[PDB]
């Protein structure tokens, strides 16, 4: 899997991510990676916070 | 070693630079000790020489 495309051309502002950074992931070796998508309230798209 | 520094500037937590906003993830380097009566014996001040 080539994960360089995530940061090859991106403009993600306000990138406040906690934990392991998805970029520079080839160094770490794992087995399964999952992507989750969901539908929530329309007015709470910017209202979701940790 | 054996050097005393008094520099106090905005600390860089990570990306999205503060730019002098002093907001989230942007705190002063100097912090005061927590000295409250509701603390254990290990939190009391000690005369360390």
């Amino acid at each position: 899997a080539d994960y360089s495309v995530l940061y090859n051309s991106a403009s993600f502002s306000t990138f406040k991510c906690y934990g392991v950074s998805p970029t520079k992931l080839n160094d770490l070796c794992f087995t399964n990676v999952y992507a989750d998508s969901f539908v929530i309230r329309g007015d709470e798209v910017r209202q979701i916070a940790p | 070693p054996f050097e005393r520094d008094i520099s106090t500037e905005i600390y860089q937590a990570g990306s999205t630079p503060c730019n002098g906003v002093e907001g989230f993830n942007c705190y002063f380097p100097l912090q005061s000790y927590g000295f409250q009566p509701t603390n254990g014996v290990g939190y009391q001040p000690y005369r360390v020489v």
